[PDB]
């Protein structure tokens, strides 16, 4: 029997994991602070990871790495790309952002395009600095607003796609196969969280990838590995091993393991950008079930084991 | 030459002050009959090794130490043992029943019945001091003994020696080799007691031996005996700058000065390389690059902790055997490439290095083998803060539901003691915090 | 990168390193302590001895 | 470290002969007091439990009491009757008459202070005394009554000194008289204050594991005290043997005792072994660690899966690799957790001794401070108040001096320690 402790009740995600491993007659679900757990599903925030790997006769997995915060914050993670050489000063991949605390770098760039009549659009999108810059006191990232999107048709939609990928404990990259394409109900004018019309086109404002591959053949003759998916592994590749000494347990008394939802947006010119990273993030309603196997397939029986996939390894 | 007093309190003080003074004896060359043939300075000198050890007119070299235990089975082990001509009588102080695991029999009913005499022996050995620059106090955490009695005899010594630097080699509990439940106890209530008056503290937790003697010496049930021989490795490393020659570590106050740059904070890590079977047939001996970047492996520290996690303050490495700088340098600037290795933001980021040429020594019959060059990184991190939240959930476990606090306030203690000293802990974690983040 | 203040001595050398630069109670109330808690133990006594004597 | 043991009564005397009996053999002592044995091992402890005598013979540090002289004059007559010290036979000539009140009160009184002579001079000679062993009955007259009398004037003279004991517990199955609740209940009042660890050996888990387990269709009370005998060893392994630990019975107390009032703890053995019949095939130390914690191996007779276990002590002995027995025991907590509470940690503590006891390559004594050990209190309790309602038999104890309200706080002290064993039970 293995031993598990759950201690996000709010985690979509991993009640579902919760539940397919009880399900497996071979995982109990202790109380929430016994220490003698083989595994731990762990809160959000100030999770005790140095409290992990201290129980003898006990291997212990986290569904989180230590460290992977600086991927996951707007401030650092624009931080951690400028001042790291490995995402190497202005990469191609990721806009012009800025850190400005509630504002010397934003004024040099910035001016610049606004004298040169280039689109000065940053982001709360405004197109004049004090506008925003003194709203925004009222830490926060000043991102340069991509004015060409990608055009979505029938409906002129703007969108954002969400890849979901699982790093485990050997820190193996996997992108899972079924990507989720959210899209706005209405027409763009010269913001996609389905937080904020919905259903015309498709259902719930998602749209999935054997649909989205189509439209991109017939409108646009060209396969969704070769004109996205292809600079989407390279981004969530180039991140997560810029910060692999950081975070990877490899030689560590514990073990861990965590999910990640990356965010990209397409332009028109069919070039993909990073938005942001989250390290908690939700599945979709329909792969729900798909994705929380592949999570106890590959990241928690591989540590412990009983008695075709649905991922991408991307290879490093 | 500023003597040194080394002070060894319960039985895990004694059993390592045992293992740390017979390693001392083979590095110095002096017969287990206390005869230094080295020494053709007869009946005295100003010597380094002079530090630890004092000189008879027979030629008798004597560690300038004392062994205190509030039970007589450990020590007299000691008075019978290999080393038996080695101490003089008086230096072996035992009381008559123990402090059974209790801090406060230790620190207040059966402590203050001995701390009078201790400090009397102790006096006697500072008496034939020219200039004693301070002590070194080796002891548990757990033992009501090394919990309780330490932290009495640390506010005398306070006290009676104001001017002197204190320094402790301390045993964190680990269940793995663990003698009572009220352990975490004992650790939080001779923290607190003691924490002004030590001036840097060594902790060394029973896990991490345990385990490396298991993984790296492929001992399936380590003995006290093999966890405190390598402890004694370590010790040796730290304080091999005292007894031998050079620049680096020569006083009690420098490991202050280097290592301690906050008073509060002052529990340096300490991380050893490489600890290699004497059983291992065929071994290949491990560069100088190696066994440097072996000192960032969370494996070979006596603290398990992710330093990557935290920020350095200061940084030492202590090498012994054929180590010479240009590979030291070459060395630190590949790891620094390769490993996250972050200061704050008022230290440099620098290593002080020290080298010593002679190997380390291994006691014959031993579970280490010989090594052709070894290291012992010093770094202030706050990453050891890991150990102090752990033990700290411990504490607030037991004491929610004030388990075992009868047996404390049955010898005089009182409830407020234990949220004293568990608030003081809690401003410990909070300074480590702001430091590190 | 810099290495600084080099000794050298046939036993060993040292040296530093630098990579980057930087961006009491007294006797009177221990017995205080010591007898109060001494107070306590004894009282917690005579009252044993008073239960028992009951 | 010396141990000055008293066995009192009917009950207290039996096993107590039997605890001499087994301990002896296991030192290499023989009936003269003159040791014969083949290890040196045997002699390095042995000074806890014997005095040293001239031409280096060996004499119990123990005293036997009872108001009747016939069971004592038995225990002369045993295999082992004459190692004890003469002058250490303290008796009267009436008798209890399993009245708590006369142990107590009346004729109890008149002999206490003959025995307290006996314990005094045991005492003065020894260098560094941990405290008091007795073994006695909670549900006659002189072992209950005087038994607890004796315990109250030993902590009255020495204060600072563990008291143990061994404390059989009544079961209508094996009864003697309809009275033994009462005599039980007021005798737990006594212990509940005056003892720092007191085994609760229940005589209907001793009946039921004779029955069941060992296929005894009628147990004798010779059935049960070889039961009792293997436990005591067992439990006093840490004591009479060398160890890493270095074990007394302060120690004991300190780690298994987080409230002082909740040191009752839950004895346990395996293999269950009945007198005579040989084991040929030893235990697996997989096969130890379950038997021990099988409830069908617990000596009161407590579900404890019940309840939740405060602190655990489990002793093995035999030659066994020491990995698979930290294993096997880390095995039991980390399937288990359930039953162990969160807030003490590392409430588990294991010791291993390389000699066996005799008869057996491979054993395993449990002690358990287990939060179940409430149902055998609720037990007494129920049986009390049924006669106690319609104050039937009562007279046999207010004929003696005593008064309804000592009964009516003794029953309101034991469901007291009934509440707050069901109190950390949730906590
Ligand atoms: N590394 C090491 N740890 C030890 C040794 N002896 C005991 N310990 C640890 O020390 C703690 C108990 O402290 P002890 O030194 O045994 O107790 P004490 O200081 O003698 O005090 P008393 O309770 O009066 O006996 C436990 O956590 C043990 O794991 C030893 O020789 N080496
Ligand atoms: N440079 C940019 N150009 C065009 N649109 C942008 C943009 N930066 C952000 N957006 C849009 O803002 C929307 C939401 O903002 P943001 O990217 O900060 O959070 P998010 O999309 O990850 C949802 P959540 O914050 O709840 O996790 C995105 O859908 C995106 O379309
Ligand atoms: C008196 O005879 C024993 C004495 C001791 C003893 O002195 C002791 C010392 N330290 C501990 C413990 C440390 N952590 C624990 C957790 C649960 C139980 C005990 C401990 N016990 C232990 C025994 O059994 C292992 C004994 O045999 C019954
Ligand atoms: N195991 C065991 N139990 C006994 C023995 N004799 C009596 N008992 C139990 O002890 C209780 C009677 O107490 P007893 O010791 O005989 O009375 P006392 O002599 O006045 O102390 C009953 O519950 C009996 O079941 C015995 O020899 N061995
Ligand atoms: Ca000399
Ligand atoms: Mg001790
Ligand atoms: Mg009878």
């Amino acid at each position: 029997m293995y031993t598990f402790v759950v201690r996000d009740e709010n985690s979509s995600v991993y009640a579902e994991v919760s539940r397919l491993l009880l399900a497996t007659g071979q995982w109990k679900r202790l109380r929430k602070d016994n220490p003698r757990f083989n595994l731990m599903l762990g809160e959000r925030n100030r999770l005790p990871f140095g409290r992990l790997g201290h129980e003898p006769g006990l291997v212990q997995l986290v569904n989180y790495y230590r460290g992977a915060d600086k991927l996951c914050r707007k401030a650092s993670l624009v931080k951690l790309i400028k001042t790291s050489p490995e995402l190497s000063e202005s990469c191609t991949w990721f806009p012009e952002s800025y850190v400005i605390y509630p504002r010397e770098v934003f004024l040099a760039a910035y001016n610049r395009r606004r004298e040169g009549r280039e689109g000065n659009v940053w982001i709360l999108i405004s197109s004049e600095a004090s506008e925003l810059l003194d709203f925004i006191d009222e830490v926060h990232v000043i991102q340069k607003y991509l004015e060409k999107p990608l055009l979505l048709e029938p409906g002129h939609r703007k969108f954002d796609i969400r890849s979901w990928v699982l790093v485990d404990h050997l820190y193996n990259i996997y992108l899972y196969r079924e990507g989720v394409l959210r899209t706005s109900s209405e027409p763009y004018n010269s913001l996609t969280n389905h937080c904020i019309n919905y259903g015309r086109y498709e259902e719930g404002n998602e749209m999935f990838f054997e649909e989205f591959n189509q439209y991109l053949m017939d409108a646009l003759n060209t396969t969704l590995e070769n004109s996205i998916l292809l600079q989407i592994k390279h981004i969530i590749r180039s991140c997560l091993m810029c910060i692999e000494p950081a975070i990877s347990t490899k030689h560590l008394h514990y073990q861990s393991f965590q999910l990640f939802g990356f965010d990209f947006m397409v332009d028109e010119e069919l070039k993909v950008w990073l938005i942001e990273v989250n390290g908690a993030p939700a599945c979709a309603q329909k792969l729900y079930a798909e994705l929380c196997q592949g999570i106890v397939d590959v990241a928690i029986s591989s540590v412990f084991p009983l008695a075709t996939s649905i991922f991408i390894k991307l290879h490093h | 030459m500023r003597e040194c007093i080394s002070i060894h309190v319960g039985q895990a003080g004694v059993q390592i002050g045992n293992a740390c003074w017979e390693l001392y004896c083979l590095e110095h060359g002096i017969q287990p009959d206390g005869q230094m043939p080295s020494d053709k300075t007869i009946g005295g000198g100003d010597d380094s090794f002079n530090t630890f050890f004092s000189e008879t007119g027979a030629g008798k070299h004597v560690p300038r130490a004392v062994f205190v235990d509030l039970e007589p089975t450990v020590i007299d082990e000691v008075r019978t043992g290999t080393y038996r001509q080695l101490f003089h009588p008086e230096q072996l102080i035992t009381g008559k029943e123990d402090a059974a695991n209790n801090y406060a029999r230790g620190h207040y009913t059966i402590g203050k019945e001995i701390i009078d005499l201790v400090l009397d022996r102790i006096r006697k050995l500072a008496d034939q001091c020219t200039g004693l620059q301070g002590f070194l106090v080796f002891h548990s955490f757990g033992g009501g003994t090394g919990s309780g009695f330490t932290s009495l005899l640390m506010e005398r010594l306070s006290v009676d020696y104001g001017k002197k630097s204190k320094l402790e080699f301390s045993i964190y509990p680990a269940p793995q080799v663990s003698t009572a439940v009220v352990e975490p106890y004992n650790s939080i209530l001779t923290t607190h007691t003691t924490l002004e008056h030590s001036d840097c503290a060594f902790m060394v937790d029973n896990e991490a031996i345990y385990d490396i003697c298991r993984r790296n010496l492929d001992i399936e049930r380590p003995t006290y005996t093999n966890l405190n021989r390598l402890i004694s490795q370590i010790v040796s490393s730290i304080t091999a700058s005292l007894r031998f020659d050079g620049a680096l570590n020569v006083d009690l106050t420098e490991f202050q000065t280097n290592l301690v740059p906050y008073p509060r904070i002052h529990f340096p890590l300490a991380t050893y390389a490489p600890v290699i079977s004497a059983e291992k047939a065929y071994h290949e001996q491990l560069s100088v690059a190696e066994i440097t970047n072996a000192c960032f492996e969370p494996a070979n520290q006596m603290v398990k902790c992710d330093p990557r996690h935290g920020k350095y303050m200061a940084c030492c490495l202590l090498y012994r055997g054929d180590v010479v700088p240009k590979d030291v340098n070459a060395a630190i600037a590949t790891i620094k490439t390769k490993r996250s290795i972050q200061f704050v933001d008022w230290c440099p980021t620098g290593f002080k290095v020290g080298i010593n040429y002679q190997p380390p020594t291994v006691v014959p019959g031993g579970d280490l083998a010989k090594v052709q060059r070894a290291v012992c990184m010093l770094s202030n991190t706050t990453a050891i803060a890991e150990a102090w939240a752990r033990l700290d959930h411990k504490f607030d476990l037991m004491y929610a539901k004030r388990a075992f606090v009868h047996w404390y306030v049955g010898e005089g203690m009182e409830e407020g003691e234990f949220s004293e000293a568990r608030e003081d802990m809690a401003a410990l974690e909070k300074d480590y915090e702001e430091v590190g983040v | 990168m810099e290495v600084i203040e080099l000794n050298k001595c046939t036993s060993g050398q040292s040296f530093e390193v630098i990579l980057k630069p930087p961006s009491d109670p007294s006797l009177e109330e221990i017995q205080k302590k010591l007898e109060a808690a001494e107070e306590r133990r004894k009282y917690q006594e005579a009252e044993l001895l008073k239960h028992l004597a009951e | 470290r010396e141990i000055v043991h008293i066995q009192a009564g009917q009950c207290g005397n039996q096993i107590g002969a039997k605890f001499w009996e087994v301990i002896s053999d296991e030192h290499g002592i023989d009936p003269t007091g003159s040791y014969h044995g083949d290890s040196d091992l045997q002699l390095e402890r042995i000074n806890v439990y014997y005095n040293e005598a001239t031409g280096n013979k060996y004499v119990p540090r123990a005293i036997l009491v009872d108001l009747e002289p016939g069971t004592m004059d038995s225990v002369r007559s045993g295999p082992f009757g004459q190692i004890f010290r003469p002058d250490n036979f303290v008796f009267g000539q009436s008798g209890a008459g399993n009245n708590w009140a006369k142990g107590h009160y009346t004729e109890g009184a008149e002999l206490v202070d003959s025995v307290l002579d006996v314990v005094r001079k045991e005492s003065e000679s020894c260098d560094c005394l941990q405290g008091f062993q007795l073994t006695h009955s909670l549900g006659g007259g002189t072992g209950s009554g005087m038994g607890t009398l004796l315990i109250s004037k030993i902590r009255e003279e020495y204060p600072d000194r563990i008291m143990n004991t061994f404390s059989v517990m009544p079961s209508p199955k094996v009864s003697d008289t309809v009275v033994e609740p009462y005599n039980a209940t007021l005798s737990v009042h006594q212990l509940v204050e005056n003892t720092d660890e007191t085994y609760c050996i229940d005589n209907e888990a001793l009946y039921d594991i004779c029955f069941r387990t060992l296929k005894l269709t009628t147990p004798t009370y010779g059935d049960l005290n070889h039961l009792v005998s293997a436990t005591m060893s067992g439990v006093t392994t840490c004591l009479r043997f060398p160890g890493q630990l270095n074990a007394d019975l302060r120690k004991l107390a300190v780690n298994m005792v987080p409230f002082p009032r909740l040191h009752f703890f839950m004895p346990g053995f395996a293999p269950l072994t009945s007198r005579g019949s040989q084991q040929y095939r030893a235990l697996t130390v997989p096969e130890l660690t379950q038997q021990m914690f099988d409830s069908k191996n617990m000596m009161a007779a407590c579900d404890p899966r019940h309840g939740r276990y405060l602190t655990v002590a489990a002793i093995f002995r035999g030659r066994m690799s020491m990995k698979e027995v930290d294993e096997q025991m880390l095995n039991v907590q980390n399937k288990n957790s359930s039953y162990f509470v969160e807030w003490i940690p590392n409430n588990v503590k294991t010791a291993v001794c390389d000699i066996p006891p005799r008869g057996l390559k491979m054993s395993a004594t449990f002690i358990g401070n287990s939060t179940a050990i409430q149902e055998l209190f609720k037990r007494i309790s129920e049986q009390f108040t049924a006669m106690f309602r319609r104050k039937a038999f009562l007279h046999w104890y207010t004929g003696e001096g005593m008064d309804e309200m000592e009964f009516t706080e003794a029953e309101s002290n034991m469901n007291d320690l009934v509440s707050e064993y069901q109190q950390y039970q949730d906590a």
